[PDB]
This record gives structure tokens, C-alpha cells and sequence, in this order.
């Protein structure tokens, strides 16, 4: 399998650019893109991550971040942290 | 970091299952962002 079967059939969603998982730290796992930019998108997303999850944290102690999304004019990139792992996806919106 | 490593996180239980709930989080909003019936 199911991880191979899944992490494919997002890559090949309709509109879909690019695929990456990273852990806690912000390392690289498994990813659809050129390595040099794949470090790019872990290093920030990661820092969002957290600010937000963080922000979350602060307007309420009792909640947690489950999904974030922030939209470009150009696409939109989507983030499920989940304690240890964030999947990020980049995606292309029409809308 | 390592090449052998992330390998054994890939066929781990931790991965293997989050992989598959981030996943179907996800394709809801995949398929909001985009018309599949089109």
C-alpha cells in the first residue's frame, strides 16, 4: 504494498507536480524531485510547519494542527504533519 | 541521512501507516483543488 500503491497514486493525481515525505528533522525521504530542490521545500515547509502548528498551539494548548495549505498564484502546496513524518504535496489548482 | 536508512523507515510500521492516513487526508483536497469529471 500500500505505501509504493499510494504515494504513487497521489503523484499521479490529475495536477499534481511534485511529492515529498520528511520527518521531524526535516530530512528527506522518499521524493518526486530533482534532490537540490527537494531540499528547498523541506527545509521551509518544515519551519511553516511547525510556526503554524505552533500558532495553533498558542490560540488554543488543546488543539493540534492536523492540515495545512497555502496557495500561490502559480499552485498550491499541501503539508500533513503527523508527529514524525510530513507529507508534502505541490499541486497544480484550476481556480 | 543515509542511504541504507531511509530504506528501513520505508518498510517500517510507522511509515507504512502514515502514509496511508496523511494519504487519505490529502486526496480530499486533491480533488477539491481540481475537476476530475472533466
Amino acid at each position: 504494498q500500500e505505501v509504493e500503491e499510494t504515494l504513487k497514486r497521489i503523484q499521479s493525481h490529475k495536477g499534481v507536480v511534485g511529492t515529498i515525505v520528511v520527518n521531524n528533522e526535516g530530512i528527506p525521504v522518499k521524493s518526486t524531485l530533482d534532490n537540490t530542490t527537494t531540499v528547498q521545500y523541506a527545509g521551509l515547509m518544515s519551519q511553516l510547519a511547525d510556526k503554524a502548528r505552533s500558532v495553533v498551539r498558542d490560540l488554543d494548548p488543546s488543539n493540534d494542527m492536523t492540515f495545512l495549505r497555502v496557495r500561490s498564484k502559480k499552485h498550491e502546496i499541501m503539508v500533513a504533519p503527523d508527529k514524525d513524518f510530513i507529507l508534502i504535496v505541490i499541486q497544480n489548482p484550476t481556480d | 541521512l543515509s542511504e541504507e536508512q531511509k530504506q528501513m523507515i520505508i518498510l517500517s510500521e510507522n511509515f507504512q501507516r502514515f502514509v496511508v492516513r496523511a494519504g487519505r487526508v490529502i486526496e480530499r483536497a486533491l480533488s477539491e483543488n481540481v475537476d476530475i469529471y472533466t
